[PDB]
């Protein structure tokens, strides 16, 4: 039943952090990831 | 000049996360990078203390943060959990522990002692032998 | 990408952030410093000109600013480079001093003085913005120039442009 | 990205003097930062080698 | 080769640890002669 709908935008998933004056969070494992990045560097020439 | 020819500490400049290195690739009227980044995985909460004093004198880590699971105190890196026994070479000393707010109690090992302790037992054994003649 | 939120408890080792932290009493979730900036600046038409509203509402962007400030007050810099990891604020400044070549033992032995130093400096900001009227010249000139160009376009309609009359009707 | 999400080591980029941290604040058609810095107080001469 | 250098004594923190151990060792040897 797909149709066109209008709603309020979602800014993201709400998340709370437990803060304390004698608590830290040290990771035990890690990971390696790669990301792309695209940038224009030139434009086509034209002479009239 | 920065992402490829070296490692850049500018956060969120070469990939989202901690940068390692990058690889360029060509494109029609453009260029494409491959930012190889390092990201920590799932974590683990702990109990910490900003400082520690053994015989009144406060000790602070030379590099790292004090950590404890509730029974013993250790020092680990800030980005990879790796417990290590507290020793003299791991911490420098400055002043006493009557000023700092939030200090805890524990004893600090000294790595010079065990060889002396091994020698002290060796030395004490040598006196016992010399009593025979 | 994730909207963090600070705990209601305010035991930040003596540091005081009530000026920059959002105030729930106001109908809009903006803090003590932020409301003055909305007051200092002094901010549909006839001939086709129209102005469109921004996609992000002025209240919506106030949620990002609180989220950014909430993450950096308990996690530090780790929340921008992966999974957020919390840390006491009395120890976060110890790491920051290691970034300028001064040992961490300076902060712990002088925590009371530095806490008052930072707290006193925050208060001097609010009246500085309010008293001097030349602080927001950069922002105030953006609106004025945009309105100046838009206004002079309308006044150009009365130009004769070499004809006998300017009105399209009587000509 | 630099001043807020980390402690930048660039000279005179996130406030006059040594940098510690920052605070973003909203504004109409703009943004305002609070660059917390660290500057030395009175000094004393010495002899070195 | 270095210019501007000045002479002075330097504390060796290992020395008192071994010296006091040796100083007590010296008294141990004198202690061992009595019986």
């Amino acid at each position: 039943s797909q149709s066109i709908i209008a709603y309020t935008m979602s800014l993201g998933a709400e998340n709370s952090v437990a803060y304390s004056n004698n608590s830290i969070a040290i990771p035990i494992n890690f990971t390696i990831s790669v990301t792309t990045e695209i940038l224009p560097v030139s434009m086509t020439k034209t002479s009239v | 000049s920065e992402c490829v020819l070296g490692q850049s500490k500018r956060v969120d400049f070469c990939g989202k996360g901690y940068h390692l290195m990058s690889f360029p690739q060509s494109a029609p009227h453009g260029v494409v990078f491959l930012h190889v980044t390092y990201v920590p995985a799932q974590e683990k909460n702990f109990t910490t203390a900003p400082a520690i004093c053994h015989d009144g004198k406060a000790h602070f880590p030379r590099e790292g943060v004090f950590v404890s699971n509730g029974t013993h105190w250790f020092v680990t890196q800030r980005n990879f959990y790796e417990p290590q026994i507290i020793t003299t070479d791991n911490t420098f000393v400055s002043g006493n522990c009557d000023v700092v707010i939030g200090i805890v109690n524990n004893t600090v090992y000294d790595p010079l002692q065990p060889e002396l302790d091994s020698f002290k037992e060796e030395l004490d054994k040598y006196f016992k032998n010399h009593t025979s003649p | 990408k994730q909207i963090y939120k600070t705990p209601p408890i305010k035991d930040f080792g003596g540091f005081n952030f009530s000026q920059i932290l959002p105030d729930p009493s106001k109908p809009s979730k903006r803090s003590f410093i932020e409301d003055l900036l909305f007051n200092k600046v002094t901010l549909q038409k006839f001939n086709g000109l129209n102005v469109l509203p921004p996609l992000l509402t002025d209240e919506m962007i106030a949620q990002y600013t609180s989220a950014l400030l909430a993450g950096t007050i308990t996690s530090g810099w780790t929340f921008g480079a992966g999974p957020a990891l919390q840390i006491p604020f009395p120890m976060q400044m110890a790491y920051r001093f290691n970034g300028i070549g001064v040992t961490q033992n300076v902060l712990y032995e002088n925590q009371k003085l530095i806490a008052n130093q930072f707290n006193s400096a925050i208060g001097k900001i609010q009246d500085s913005l309010s008293s001097t009227p030349s602080a927001l010249g950069k922002l105030q000139d953006v609106v004025n120039q945009n309105a100046q160009a838009l206004n002079t376009l309308v006044k150009q309609l009365s130009s004769n442009f070499g004809a006998i009359s300017s009105v399209l009707n009587d000509i």
